[PDB]
């Protein structure tokens, strides 16, 4: 489990040390912000119907009277240029806040906990996560258990014994084709079907697909060897 | 989960069939390209939103020809082969209950067709009923459905023995509850109101955007050819610019409207992707995250520009 | 010998799950998977 | 004693009640004390 983890963190570096594009979600943000400021500086070059885009070309030429009709055009077009930028940034800031509220929730539930939510903390059965910072962003290394090498088994919902039905306490019943076992649901590790592995309910007349197998009671042998202990005590006694 | 993708010929919306208006529109610099970058940033994420929700499955899982589920009857939610698109009976109710250029405006197709959304949904449904949650966390590992439900009963704190004893009843109740889903969807109009309201908006917004061209904005006409035939160049331009200024604000109002709406649709797609991961690929302890009751399992269903979850709960 | 091609996208490998009323698959082993998630 | 666990005396728990708690081990041994006794009573003969 440790060698797997150490190899999985190894691949993490390899990938980040290799590919140019892994942080594409964060670069995008930098690219969007820059593009919006470069677009806003380009707006300044526009006439909006004025004789020039430059106030010094208007002031030096037209007198105050003729100038104000040109200056107003540049004011009107620029004001919108700023309003556009600020509306785009207020909409874009709500995209980033929704992502910061998610990242704060992954910090609480994946790093400060162990999550039972499916696919919230990576693709698998989440175990733990490690936070790592990035430009204007967070990276979560999510560690997950992934079950790897399955076998087919025959299975039953219950075992029938003394006409009583028996169900697993934790686990599932399985058969290798000849012998019956109870095992934990998420990893094949089989045990003999013992009273300590099972609970009774009702009889074998209500469960669809119940199978006949013995259910072992560890108390009997320890009482049965005691019976043999009692017997031989009576036999040795049959001597005087 | 998504809304219609649009893009617009800013120059054709503002100045369609006018070289004079096009040569005046150059005075505003990048007041059209940005609008197209905004509508593209929306359109690119409608495909993202759809995937985030549906493409959560690694492999296209198929159901076994023999339906030995022990009683639970999913025929109404499983693919129906006798169709051009393999949608389920309930998906073909959902697709009927929601009813859906010279202005330079156009509507772009989604990247995933309704057949591909139905194949992703079928695979999710198949994997869920053949393998439980295991296809979300590894490879799909088969388990019998009644036995799978027994685990689900343990997940709500109910002892597995109870399910086996009432298996038939539990199967009947489910089959009777999926029966009521169709009847409700067949009979009742307003059930898909959330998806019809998104289509209504996409339509009202484009209708309002086109209706604006007829507006004067204080010019002598709303028709560029009237302004250009009746007035000289130095007077005509003023009336042309009067429309331009008003048209360019009519576009900037639309694009802003779509951006604000697109943030509501993204929040709903991110929620639908979370309900797909946590309710379909798992079993949820989150109260009221997967319907009222103790959530057991959920089945996803595709609808026009959206998703339907059929949540199954112990009450 | 290179060109641009155009095709209908695949949705994933097709898989028929081996379901039966009495069969279960149980994992005999596991892997530890570390996966990176990036958030703005 | 299989459905339940023990922790502390009664006095401390507000609203504790009195009922018997069955031990499956008791009879499983008392039916073995009759298996002792009937084998002893037989041995009285020889
Ligand atoms: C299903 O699992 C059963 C439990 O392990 C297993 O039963 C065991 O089978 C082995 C042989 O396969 C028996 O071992 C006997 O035979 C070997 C080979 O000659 C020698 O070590 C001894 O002779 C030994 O007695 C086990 O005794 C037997 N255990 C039980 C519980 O009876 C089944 O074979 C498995 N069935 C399959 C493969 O489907
Ligand atoms: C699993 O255990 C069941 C319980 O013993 C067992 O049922 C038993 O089947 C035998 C064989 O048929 C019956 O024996 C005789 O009785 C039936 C009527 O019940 C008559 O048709 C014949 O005389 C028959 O030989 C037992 O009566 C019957 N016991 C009960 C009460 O059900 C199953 O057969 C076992 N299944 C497996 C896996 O072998
Ligand atoms: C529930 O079980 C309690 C524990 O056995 C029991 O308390 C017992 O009550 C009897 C009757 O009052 C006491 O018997 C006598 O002894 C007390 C002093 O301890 C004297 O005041 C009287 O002589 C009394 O009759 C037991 O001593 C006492 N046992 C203990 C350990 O405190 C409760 O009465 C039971 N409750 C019910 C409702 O049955
Ligand atoms: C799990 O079972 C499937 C199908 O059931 C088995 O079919 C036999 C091959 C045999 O194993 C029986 O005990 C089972 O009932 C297996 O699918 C088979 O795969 C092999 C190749 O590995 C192929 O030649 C067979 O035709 C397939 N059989 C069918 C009916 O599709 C599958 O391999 C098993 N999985 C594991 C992990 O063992
Ligand atoms: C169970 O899976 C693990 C891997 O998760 C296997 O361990 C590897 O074994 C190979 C040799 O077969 C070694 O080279 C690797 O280094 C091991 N893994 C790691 C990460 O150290 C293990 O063999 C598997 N067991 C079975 C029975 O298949
Ligand atoms: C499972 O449900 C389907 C419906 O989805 C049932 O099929 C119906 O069966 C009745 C009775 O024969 C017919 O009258 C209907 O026309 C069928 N409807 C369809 C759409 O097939 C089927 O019988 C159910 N099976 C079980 C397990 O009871
Ligand atoms: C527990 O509730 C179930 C319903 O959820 C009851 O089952 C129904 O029983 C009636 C007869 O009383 C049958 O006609 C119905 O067909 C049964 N339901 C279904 C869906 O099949 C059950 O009787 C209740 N048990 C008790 C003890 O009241
Ligand atoms: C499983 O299905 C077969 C038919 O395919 C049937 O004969 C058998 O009785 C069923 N077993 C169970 C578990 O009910
Ligand atoms: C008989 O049992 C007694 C103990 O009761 C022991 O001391 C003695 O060695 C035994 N002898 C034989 C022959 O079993
Ligand atoms: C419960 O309430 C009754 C009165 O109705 C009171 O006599 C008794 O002491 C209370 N017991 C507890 C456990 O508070
Ligand atoms: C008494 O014990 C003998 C063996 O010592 C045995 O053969 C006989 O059946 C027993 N009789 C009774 C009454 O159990």
């Amino acid at each position: 489990i440790a060698n797997q983890f150490n190899s999985a963190i190894g691949k993490i570096q390899d990938s980040l040390s290799s590919t140019a594009s892994a942080l594409g979600k964060l670069q995008d943000v930098v690219n969007q912000n820059a593009q919006a400021l470069n677009t806003l500086v380009k707006q300044l070059s526009s006439n909006f119907g004025a004789i020039s885009s430059v106030l010094n070309d208007i002031l030096s030429r037209l007198d105050k009277v003729e100038a104000e009709v040109q200056i107003d055009r540049l004011i009107t077009g620029r004001l919108q240029s700023l309003q556009t930028y600020v509306t785009q940034q207020l909409i874009r800031a709500a995209e980033i806040r929704a992502s910061a509220n998610l990242a704060a929730t992954k910090m609480s539930e994946c790093v400060l906990g162990q999550s039972k939510r499916v696919d919230f903390c990576g693709k698998g059965y989440h175990l733990m996560s490690f936070p790592q910072s990035a430009p204007h962003g967070v990276v979560f290394l999510h560690v997950t258990y992934v079950p790897a090498q399955e076998k087919n088994f025959t299975t039953a919902p219950a075992i029938c014994h003394d006409g009583k039905a028996h169900f697993p306490r934790e686990g599932v019943f399985v058969s290798n084709g000849t012998h019956w076992f109870v095992t934990q649901r998420n990893f094949y590790e089989p045990q003999i079907i013992t009273t300590d592995n099972t609970f009774v309910s009702g009889n074998c007349d209500v469960v669809i697909g119940i199978v006949n197998n013995t259910v072992y009671d560890p108390l009997q042998p320890e009482l049965d060897s005691f019976k043999e202990e009692l017997d031989k005590y009576f036999k040795n006694h049959t001597s005087p | 989960v998504s809304m219609t993708k649009t893009s617009v010929d800013c120059t054709m919306y503002i100045c369609g069939d006018s070289t004079e208006c096009s040569n005046l529109l150059l005075q505003y610099g990048s007041f059209c390209t940005q609008l197209n970058r905004a509508l593209t940033g929306i359109a690119v994420e409608q495909d993202k939103n759809t995937q985030e929700v549906f493409a959560q499955v690694k492999q296209i899982y198929k159901t076994p020809p023999i339906k030995d589920f022990g009683g639970f009857n999913f025929s109404q939610i499983l693919p129906d082969p006798s169709k051009p698109s393999k949608r389920s009976f309930i998906e073909d109710l959902l697709f009927n209950k929601v009813t859906l250029k010279f202005n330079g405006l156009t509507v772009l197709p989604p990247l995933l067709t309704d057949e591909m959304i139905a194949q992703y949904t079928s695979a999710l449904l198949a994997g869920t009923i053949t393998s439980g949650w295991t296809f979300g966390a590894g490879a799909a590992l088969q388990i019998p459905f009644a036995m799978q439900m027994a685990y689900r009963f343990n997940g709500i704190g109910v002892t597995q023995n109870v399910l086996y004893e009432n298996q038939k009843l539990i199967a009947n109740q489910f089959n009777s509850a999926i029966g009521k889903i169709q009847d409700s969807l067949s009979s009742t109009a307003s059930a898909l109101g959330k998806l019809q309201d998104v289509v209504n908006q996409n339509a009202q917004a484009l209708n309002t955007l086109v209706k604006q061209l007829s507006s004067n904005f204080g010019a002598i006409s709303s028709v560029l050819n009237d302004i250009l035939s009746r007035l000289d160049k130095v007077e005509a331009e003023v009336q042309i610019d009067r429309l331009i200024t008003g048209r360019l604000q009519s576009l900037q109002t639309y694009v802003t409207q779509q951006l604000i709406r697109a943030a509501e649709i993204r929040a709903s797609a991110n929620l639908a992707a979370t309900k797909m991961s946590e309710c379909v690929l798992g079993q949820s302890k989150r109260v009221d995250f997967c319907g009222k009751g103790y959530h057991l399992m959920s089945f996803p269903q595709s609808a026009p520009h959206g998703v339907v979850f059929l949540h199954v709960t112990y009450v | 010998s290179q060109s641009i091609i155009a095709y209908t996208m695949s949705l994933g490998a097709e898989n028929s799950v081996a379901y039966s009323n009495n069969s279960i698959a149980i994992p005999t082993n596991f892997t530890i998977s570390v996966t990176t998630e990036i958030l703005p």
